[PDB]
DNA sequence: CCCTTTTTATTCACGGCGAATACCC
DNA sequence: GGGTATTCGCCGTGAAAGGG
RNA sequence: CGUCG
RNA sequence: CGACG
């Protein structure tokens, strides 16, 4: 749940985030370029 | 003597004469930057061997070469007084020019078309002050040393630590200085194995094999070969006489009718001696002694062209018979033995099957890239770039030499760059180890260690900024065209920038530097700590690296070391100690010449230290150079030993060699232990300046050396006399014989007033000259925090007795009477900072405008029109000082937390471009430029009166001369108007922000902290403690005079702790204080001058031979009642920590000021009032503060703020937090009972955020009752394994 | 703060749990050493089924 | 397991002398953030305030209305003392809180031994209870007048320190001639007039009347009086000891360990109510003439003996010999160098015996016509004797020499340091004393964090262990039994046996008889018959040999070291068992 | 909001447990 | 045809950032 | 055990 | 997340 994993907003040049959230970004990134690369009939090695 | 030296003479009680002075001791921090800053022909240091790395380049395909032509470093606008109150990075711009020339076509050495030259801005550089510090966010930093393993080869072993057997195993170890690391270990299977940056594991042979070695080129170099010849009968071996000494006898030894050895005897040195003299060269051995040979070279056949057998074979029956009856004469081995050599090569060929190049770089490139496939050309490649390249692979000098060193080589100069033939030295010298004839290093010798400055970190991080710059350039010109504009803007200086704030920022030897004493202030300039990047880890050090080696005498202070997680790792220089060329140490040594101690010093480094034999300092003389007894201790390699007069080689400078800066300032150094000493020169750093900094009666004359070395007081340039004396500023006019012919005219000291320090302690400059006083060169002209007429006052003195008085000193408590509390003595100013940053917010930003609600009538009159807090007003925590608004009406007002209340002294208000306010940095302004233009005008009126003057002396020559003074005047106007323009708009200019914020205000609070029950004092010895009660005066004990004793302390320390110096301290402050009350008694009634001028001879001649030598003959009589006054309060002496005083002269002296040899008197009770039954020592001793207040300590919270993570409380003392009830608490709750009270401690104090409420409630309403209820951190883990892929629920 | 989402997957993945566990508990449960699971899961080597 | 807790505070400990056992010194401002719920409620329920806002703004604007009613909350409300190292449970003790002035607590120092603090700047927390079962609980079992006993071992751990001890002694002396030797006094006043009056001495052999009490009958108490020759100052301290005790412990030289033995006489005679009063008049009496001794060290005191050159120049001539012995060709260097180092530590010891012979026989009072000869009146020598702060080797290490110091690789130099701390040093006996110095600094920051890692991984394997049964009845133990080494003996047979129900009935060598049963107590009177029989090896029932399904029962662990009584039903004696194991491991 | 290519290569003490080569009957 | 002693590694505790 | 960002 | 006592 968000609850357990805040995010302050900071004020500064940079953003402030926890780790544990940008990992699930890429989580659901790269599930995401993995759903888009399904659905051009890709060869064995790229899906690989 | 000088004029501070005149003013109070501090009486010296050393014995033996000093021959070489204290130097400058930041001279580790000032001459490497400066080596760093400035220009060499040579191009060995500084910025010169940085660009000399990179530049020139070629770039392929594209013949345009981009060389150097030369670089000069540019002013800052900004001084260093204006950094510091601004925030902006001390820094010069660099200022490097550039030539790019390009080719002809199908020419590499053609003619150019056209030149290419500008000036080139590559990023600001911080520059090093005159202190040592550098200034990066307005606070001054200090980067410390590092002490790191010199590069070159070593030996290191294990005991058994490894193999269950009991034995030895050694191991090589190469260690570049920017490169790939190259181990050559053994094993107890008598093999070889090479280990490149801990990878896995491969042997010998095929680093071996590709250098372009065949098999024959390999077991020619490690062993002897031994060639056999067919004759008639009994084929025979050639015979040495010095490679059969330690093997039984295998056969009958007979030549030539005389037996040597027979069947089963051992060999004697008759026998041997027999053999070298015969010296035959024809004797016989039988056949069962060829088998046990190997194959050295591969046997070819001369008719057929077919080999015989291969290489490192075992011999035969048949293979011997047939290479008989072949034909081949020749016939090649080597030799076998257990205790002179061993057969490591002929193993290592018998345990993997390479035997060519090609499979040789497969393996290299297998175990370099074990997912990448081997090939031939990126294999070739990656072997010639890994040690064969000095872009990836280069040593400096110091490499080479300890390279060569370890090898036995006479040339200490090389390329930087290994070759073939270094890999064969480094495992001929491994050979000899383990075979017997070698010796093994180590790692904790001073000889193998090396100290790196910030001139050689600043160096490579600016190689790093320089390597990523033309690495960029490479892969832009690589597509980019060519003459189409103008060098300037292609260099990108973001890189360079980057790479120096992260190192001059953020890293792990740029820390802060501690301005609560000057003494703090060289120590952490004069700091080695073993840790930061390129070094070991503190929490994976062992005992031996934290155990100080014995080579460190004179080097190393042995007792300042950090007590706790980091122990002999951040120790600190001596203070004769000096650095190398090299980057290694040295210390001066007195040479001895036939006898006779010559007065020339000579610095020896680490290595040079065991092959001489150095004396003590501590040896009488004649006074002619001689040493008046035959034997004395020395050292020879590591040892004392007792040698004799003629074989004394070399001789120590002085005793304070050893020690530190730190723990030089410690009297009676001697008397005391190693951990009491250790924790009093921990404690000393950390002194706090009291209010009236007063003179120690007890020192040891390096005070004085620590008040002008460190940048805290205020020193004369030039010489003169003082015009103008005043708090804020000091104007002096200099003398007429060194006056500068295009000087402007008299110097101006500026003096700083109360400000802030890193550590919130007030520091402030005060001045001690008087009206019309004449200066030289090297005086001080005002005293810092601190500071007491140029000598370092770090506390106070008081009356201390050691007894104890009604348990108030049990364990090392202090009992302080309540004098020294309305004496104004421990009395301590701090400063802390507050700021308000007002960024952008949508829908109205954040303004400081009026109309502010959710206040009180009262805050007005606190407040002007637009929001600011006055200067001078007493606040209490919990005001408001800077109104904010905040548009979304939502309040932002900056508030003082709850704890302190101080007074307003310094508001700074930093404006962007965008607004600008009207009436509070406008006034600051205005200030500036009014202090800046009374300054000049004081500095320009003694030119202006002299031009007067002149004017009136000179009123055709004379009338050519009054146009010349003419014309000069409209110059000089015409430079004023210049100067005072160039002022108004240096001052007027303004400054950069971060990109959001519109302004900055700080409002600066002054707390008045006094003693307390409750705080934190100490001495030089290592007595810690706290204050228990201020007693009051008549409670105290008094002697019969009715003095009462300030401080009681705890005699039981004395007899526990072995620091009696504080013993002696006592003894001699309380006959320096006898001294002194004898002085001020001829002051405070009428008497004469030479009576007292009498008086003060007598006082320094004890006798005793001491060197100090004052001669009262000279004085005139208006320094001697200025000496009689700065003497009345007592006589400071010098107590060295090793040529101190002895017992005799503090009895001599005890006895002079009508004072008891025993120094114990009869103190008589303060609340009942009766003589004790026995005498209490009591005397003066200096006492410290520590920065442990009471104020900052003390914490309590009933409710408070929760975190969001998890519902639980926070903790420390600047958010509002509660303490931590840790696991051992938990256990200790357990030894108990205690349900209900670990029930209430865990569950409704942290959690139950429904159920604590409740227990809120009841505690309201009067019920002494709670509910279980259930945790939120139980359920936050149930909520955390549940995001895996782990089921858990709780069954009912 | 006990509200959850999941998240589907069009491909399938082992766990690192099972697979690590010392012994491992896939490399239990099947007759294969643990660097054969590693060659299939990294796409090194195929089985046949 | 370890959570942020609220109503707690930290401040820097003190001393507080006029303090009793059972209470401690809290601030006003501490006692007042504290303590802001009890107010409020103490507020609403008094009628005072209107609200609870009304109540807040009074107490935030530090008015005198509140404070009389902090009296009535912080009277009988105990709170919990705590130190940031923790090690056992008597790191966590309870204290009824006074109301004092300043910013510090005021720690007591009978407690100081089982705290481990010192005042040299040390903090500790303080808890707040809010329960009335946590309240009870630290009145009953968390208090500091309850745990009187070491939990590891059957010993007091409330002992006089330093200074109680020194106060002792110097009070309690015999003297060969001071004011007032040789009269008859009427009783313990009459000497404490005669003390505070300034006629008599401290020290004088006297003669009082003195009347003791004993209790060898059941039911009440006999008295008898007898006139003993003894001193002032212990007859001052008789007036301390109650009836319980006679005067065989009050005549003695009254050391360190003499007054550990007269507090567990006192517990083990009277019981718990006596004793906390009496170790409380202790410490008063001792802080009281701790002013009125007037101790105090110096250079004098610290005395040099005459024949100490004597035995150096001896000791290096001999090391000379041997060494021009060496050089000609005789003895090679590996028997050499022990020769050296065996004649270095003879001079040694005969320098140390020198200075001990001195130091304690060193001042001659005369009586009439000659002299005599007694124990010396020093003040380095009353500190090191008595047990009050400092061991023998230190007073080695001072007054004579330190002897040889070795280097940190393993190796020991053969000569040793000549000149002591009283007398001046150079650089090179200065070195070795650092290496050893930081080695023993660096073993010991590195030893306390692998005992915390040891009793860490100790707690956690016996804390499941709770007492759930009374008696269960096993016929299997061990053989209990004082080991032999070698050489003399180590622990004796009391110290072993004490305190623990034995398996089956011990046979007699002599007439073959039953002596205890099998499901008995063993207590301080069945230890003297065992010992006056002489056994050999006692079968007693061990916590191993136990057959109780999910913990032990309260006979095959015995006593529980902290009272006289068996141990309750329901108590985790395994975490105080890896407590008191972990405890001396540093 | 998205691809790619030339090489950032960075150092404990001690113990438990799993896995590829071997001599002998 | 077939198996555990010895050894050697892995784990437990205190290659991706730059511009438009 | 605290201070700082 | 690093430095310091
Ligand atoms: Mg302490
Ligand atoms: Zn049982």
């Amino acid at each position: 749940p968000p609850d357990l994993r805040p995010l302050v907003p900071l004020d500064g040049g940079r953003f402030a985030t926890s780790d544990l959230n940008d990992l699930y970004r890429r989580v659901i990134n790269r599930n995401n370029r993995l759903k888009r690369l399904l659905d051009l009939a890709a060869p064995d090695i790229i899906v690989r | 003597y000088s004029y501070t030296e005149k003013k109070r003479i501090r009486k010296d009680f050393g014995k033996r004469p000093q021959v070489l002075d204290v130097p400058y001791l930041l001279s580790i921090q000032l001459d490497s930057f400066q080596k760093f800053i400035e220009q060499d022909p040579e191009g060995q240091y500084g910025l010169e061997a940085a660009f000399r790395s990179v530049f020139p380049i070629q770039s392929y395909s594209g013949n345009s070469e981009l060389q150097y032509v030369s670089y000069r470093l540019g002013e800052p606008v900004f001084d260093v007084q204006e950094c510091q109150i601004r925030g902006v990075t001390y820094s010069a711009p660099l200022r490097v020019k550039l030539r790019l020339v390009i080719y002809e076509r199908e020419a590499p050495e053609g003619t150019v078309k056209d030149i290419k030259e500008q000036e080139v801005y590559m990023g600001e550089i911080p520059l090093m002050t005159d202190n040592g510090t550098f200034v990066i966010n307005g606070t001054e930093r200090v980067i410390v040393s590092q002490l790191h393993r010199s590069p070159g080869v070593f030996f290191d072993s294990d005991k058994g630590k490894t193999h269950s057997s009991g034995k030895v195993l050694y191991n090589a170890r190469i260690i570049p200085y920017r490169g790939s690391w190259l181990d050559f270990e053994f094993d107890p299977k008598d093999n070889l194995f090479v280990r490149i940056d801990r990878r896995r594991k491969l042997p010998a042979t095929i680093i071996l094999r590709a250098l372009n070695y065949t098999t024959e080129q390999i077991l020619d170099l490690f062993f002897e070969k031994v060639i056999f010849e067919i004759r008639d009968n009994k084929l025979q071996m050639e015979l040495v006489p010095e490679r059969l000494r330690g093997e039984t006898a295998s056969f009958d030894i007979e030549a030539n009718g005389k037996v040597y050895v027979e069947k089963g005897r051992r060999i004697t040195a008759r026998h041997i001696r027999q053999l070298e003299k015969d010296d035959v060269k024809l004797i016989e051995v039988p056949v069962e002694y060829i088998a046990g040979k190997v194959v050295a070279k591969d046997y070819i056949d001369e008719s057929t062209g077919e080999l015989i057998c291969a290489a490192n074979m075992e011999l035969s029956l048949d293979l011997l018979a047939k290479l008989s009856q072949s034909g081949h004469k020749r016939i090649e081995t080597l030799f076998t033995n257990d205790l002179d050599h061993g057969p490591y090569i002929s193993e290592t060929l018998r345990v993997d099957p390479t035997n060519d190049r090609l499979s040789a770089l497969v393996e290299i490139y297998r175990m370099m890239r074990p997912g990448e496939p081997p090939t031939r050309e990126a294999a070739e490649s990656l072997f010639e770039n890994l040690f064969f390249s000095e872009d990836r692979y280069d040593l400096s000098a110091v490499g080479r030499m300890k390279f060569n060193r370890s090898l036995l080589r006479e040339e200490i100069e090389g390329s930087g760059i290994l070759s073939k033939d270094d890999i064969i030295d480094v495992m001929k010298k491994l050979i000899d180890i383990r075979n017997g004839k070698g010796e093994v290093d180590d790692i904790d010798h001073l000889g193998n260690r090396r100290i790196r400055s910030v001139g050689e970190m600043a160096e490579n991080q600016f190689r790093v900024g320089l390597v990523r710059v033309e690495r960029a350039v490479k892969e832009r010109l690589s597509l980019g065209d060519l003459d189409t504009l103008m060098p300037q803007d292609m260099i990108n200086a973001k890189p360079i920038s980057a790479a120096v704030k992260e190192f001059f920022g953020s890293s792990q030897l740029s820390q802060f530097m501690d301005q609560n004493n000057p003494l703090s202030e060289i120590t952490h300039k004069r700091r080695i700590s073993a840790l930061g990047p390129g070094g070991l880890t503190r929490e994976r050090a062992g005992f031996e690296v934290r155990d100080v080696h014995p080579t460190h005498y004179g080097r190393v202070c042995p007792i300042e070391t950090p007590e706790g997680p980091n122990i002999g790792l951040i120790n600190s220089l001596s203070v004769y100690a000096q650095t190398n060329e090299y980057g290694f140490l040295e210390t001066p040594y007195r040479k001895v010449t036939d006898g006779v101690v010559t007065d020339e010093i000579h610095y020896l480094s680490a290595i040079e230290e065991g092959n001489y034999v150095i004396a003590q300092a501590n040896s009488n003389l004649d006074e002619e150079g001689h040493f008046v007894e035959d034997l004395v201790t020395c050292r020879s390699k590591g040892e004392s030993s007792l040698f004799s007069r003629d074989q004394v080689d070399y001789m120590d400078v002085s005793t304070q060699q050893v020690v530190s800066v730190g723990a030089s300032l410690i009297p009676f150094l001697e008397h005391d232990d190693a951990n009491r000493a250790l924790m009093g020169a921990n404690m000393q750093r950390q002194a706090v300046p009291t209010l009236r900094a007063d003179k120690p009666l007890v020192g040891t004359g390096m005070e004085r050396a620590v008040a002008v070395d460190s940048g805290v007081t205020a020193v004369a340039k030039r010489g003169g006399v003082v015009q103008y004396v005043d708090a804020s500023r000091i104007v002096i006019k200099v003398n007429e014989d060194e006056m500068y012919p295009g000087e402007a005219g008299i110097d101006i000291y500026n003096l700083t007033k109360y400000t802030r320090s890193n550590q919130n302690t007030c520091i402030n400059q005060m001045p001690c000259v008087s009206l019309g006083e004449p200066v030289e060169r090297g005086d001080v002209l005002a005293d810092g925090p601190s500071t007491d007429l140029g000598e370092l006052a770090l506390g106070q003195n008081m009356r201390v007795a050691f007894m104890p008085w009604n348990g108030y000193n049990f364990e090392d408590s202090i009992l302080v009477s309540e004098r020294v509390v309305q004496e104004d003595r421990f009395t301590t100013i701090h400063i802390q900072e507050l700021a308000c940053v007002s960024r952008d917010t949508k829908l109205g930003p954040e303004e400081i405008t009026a109309d502010i609600p959710n206040v009180g009538e009262a805050a007005l009159s606190k407040l002007d029109e637009s929001g600011i807090v006055y200067i001078g007003a007493e606040v209490t925590g919990g005001d408001i000082l800077v109104g904010k608004v905040t548009p979304k009406v939502k309040d932002s007002s900056l508030r003082v937390p709850n704890g302190v209340s101080g007074t307003v002294i310094d508001v700074q208000v930093f404006t962007r471009d965008g607004v600008e306010k009207d009436k509070r940095a406008l006034e600051i302004e205005e200030m500036q430029l009014k202090q800046a233009k009374k300054d000049l005008s004081e500095e320009l009126q003694i030119l202006e009166a002299g031009l007067f003057s002149r004017i009136r002396a000179v009123l055709e020559e004379k009338q050519n001369q009054l146009e010349q003074l003419a014309e000069q005047y409209d110059e000089l106007k015409h430079e004023f108007e210049k100067k005072l323009e160039a002022k108004r708009r240096k001052i007027t200019q303004g400054d950069d922000l971060a990109p959001g914020v519109l302004k900055i205000v700080k409002v600066y609070l002054a707390v008045k902290r006094r003693i307390q029950p409750g705080d934190k004092m100490a001495g030089r010895h290592g007595n810690k403690g706290v204050i228990s009660k201020i007693n009051p005066i008549e409670d105290m004990p008094y002697d019969e005079n009715g003095t009462p004793v300030d401080i009681v302390l705890n005699p039981l320390g004395v007899p526990s702790r072995m620091n009696i110096g504080q013993i002696l301290e006592t003894h001699l402050g309380m006959a320096a204080k006898g001294i002194g009350d004898k002085i001020n008694a001829m002051l405070k009634q009428q008497q004469e001058v030479a009576k007292l001028r009498e008086f003060i001879q007598r006082a320094y001649d004890l006798g005793a031979d001491v060197r100090q030598k004052v001669d009262l003959s000279t004085f005139s009589d208006e320094e001697v009642m200025r000496l009689a006054e700065n003497l009345r309060k007592g006589m400071p002496i010098a107590t060295p920590v090793f040529d101190g005083a002895k017992e005799a002269e503090i009895k001599e002296l005890l006895k002079l000021g009508d004072l008891p040899t025993s120094g114990q008197i009869r103190l008589y009770d303060g609340r009942t009032g009766e003589q004790f039954e026995r005498p209490v020592t009591v005397g003066y001793m200096y006492m410290l503060k520590l920065n442990h207040l009471v104020d900052d300590k003390m914490h309590a919270r009933s409710t408070g703020s929760y975190s969001l993570v998890t519902q639980q409380p926070l903790g420390g003392k600047a958010q509002f937090g509660g303490q931590r009830f840790g696991e051992m608490e938990v256990w200790a709750l357990e030894a108990y009972g205690a349900a209900y009270t670990l029930q209430e401690m865990l569950t409704v104090k942290s959690d139950d955020v429904n159920g604590r409420t409740k227990m809120y409630k009841n505690i309201v309403d009067g019920n002494h009752q709670m509910e279980p209820g259930m945790p939120e951190s139980f359920n936050v883990l149930l909520k955390e394994i549940r995001s895996l892929g782990i089921n858990i629920e709780l069954e009912d | 703060r006990e509200r959850m989402g999941h998240i589907e997957l069009a491909s399938p993945t082992a766990h690192i749990w099972f697979l690590k566990s010392l012994p491992s508990r896939i490399g239990l449960l099947l007759d294969m050493p643990l660097r054969d699971i590693e060659r299939v899961l990294y796409f090194e080597s195929y089985v046949v089924i | 397991l370890g959570k942020r807790v609220d109503y707690s505070g930290r401040s820097v400990i003190t001393v507080g002398p006029y303090l009793r056992l059972h209470q401690c010194g809290l601030p006003k401002k501490m006692a007042l953030e504290l303590f802001k719920p009890f107010i409020y409620g103490k507020l609403e329920l008094r009628g005072l305030a209107t609200t609870i806002k009304a109540a807040k703004k009074m107490v935030e604007r530090e008015e005198a209305v509140v404070w009389d009613i902090l009296d009535e909350v912080i009277r009988e409300h105990p709170v919990l003392l705590n130190r940031a190292p923790t090690l056992h449970r008597l790191g966590i003790q309870a204290f009824e809180p006074v109301l004092i002035e300043g910013k510090a607590i005021q720690l007591h120092p009978l407690v100081c031994a089982a705290y481990n603090a010192d005042f040299d700047g040390d903090q500790m927390a303080v808890h707040v209870p809010l329960t009335l079962e946590a309240q009870l609980e630290a009145r009953a079992l968390m208090m500091s007048t309850n745990n009187i006993l070491s939990p590891a071992n059957g010993e007091p751990i409330i002992v006089p320190s330093q200074d109680v001890v020194l106060g002792l002694y110097y009070m309690t002396r015999d003297c060969v001639n001071a004011k007032g030797e040789g009269m008859v006094l009427t009783g313990p006043k009459e000497a404490e007039r005669l003390y505070r009056s300034g006629l008599a001495s401290l020290h004088a052999r006297v003669k009082v009347r003195i009347t003791e009490y004993e209790k060898d009958a059941n039911g009440e108490l006999v008295a008898k009086t007898s006139l003993k020759d003894t001193t002032v100052g212990r007859a001052i301290l008789w007036m301390i000891v109650p009836k319980g005790l006679p005067y065989s412990i009050v005549n003695q030289a009254l050391g360190k360990k003499a007054i550990s033995k007269m507090l567990n006489t006192c517990y083990r005679i009277l019981g718990l109510k006596p004793t906390v009063i009496f170790a409380d008049q202790i410490m008063y009496t001792g802080f009281a003439y701790a002013a009125r001794s007037g101790a105090s060290v110096g250079i004098d005191d610290m005395v040099i003996p005459e024949k100490k050159h004597e035995i150096i120049s001896e000791a290096e001539a001999e090391v000379a010999e041997i060494q021009e012995q060496f050089q000609s060709g005789l003895v090679t260097a590996g028997e050499r160098y022990n020769k050296v180092i065996d004649i270095w530590a003879a001079a040694n010891d005969r320098v140390s015996k020198a200075m001990m012979d001195n130091l304690q026989t060193e001042t001659v009072i005369n009586r009439d016509g000659q002299e005599e000869k007694q124990v010396s009146f020093n003040s380095i020598y009353m500190m090191a004797d008595s047990g009050a702060r400092g061991s023998a080797a230190q007073i080695r290490q001072l007054a004579g020499m330190r002897g040889l110091m070795a280097k940190p690789d393993g190796s020991i130099i053969e000569t040793p340091i000549t000149a002591n701390f009283r007398e001046g040093l150079n650089v090179l006996q200065y070195f070795i004393s650092t290496h050893g110095a930081r080695k023993g600094l660096a073993d010991t920051a590195l030893k306390t964090a692998n005992s915390g890692y040891l009793t860490r991984r100790l707690v956690d394997v016996a804390q499941d262990l709770v007492v759930t049964e009374d008696d269960c009845g096993t016929h299997e133990g061990i053989m209990m039994t004082p080991v032999i080494e070698g050489g003399d003996v180590k622990e004796p047979l009391r110290d072993r046996v004490l305190g623990r129900v034995t398996a089956e009935d011990v046979l007699k060598p002599g007439t073959a008889d039953i002596l205890v049963p099998r499901n008995t107590l063993l207590h301080e009177q069945w230890c003297d018959l065992l010992e006056e029989n002489s056994v050999d090896a006692v079968k007693v029932r061990s916590v191993v040999s136990c057959d109780t399904d999910f913990g032990v029962c309260a006979h095959c662990y015995g006593r529980d070291l902290a009272r006289g009584h068996i141990i309750n039903k329901g108590e985790a004696i395994g975490v105080i068992a890896a407590q008191s194991i972990g405890e001396p491991g540093t």
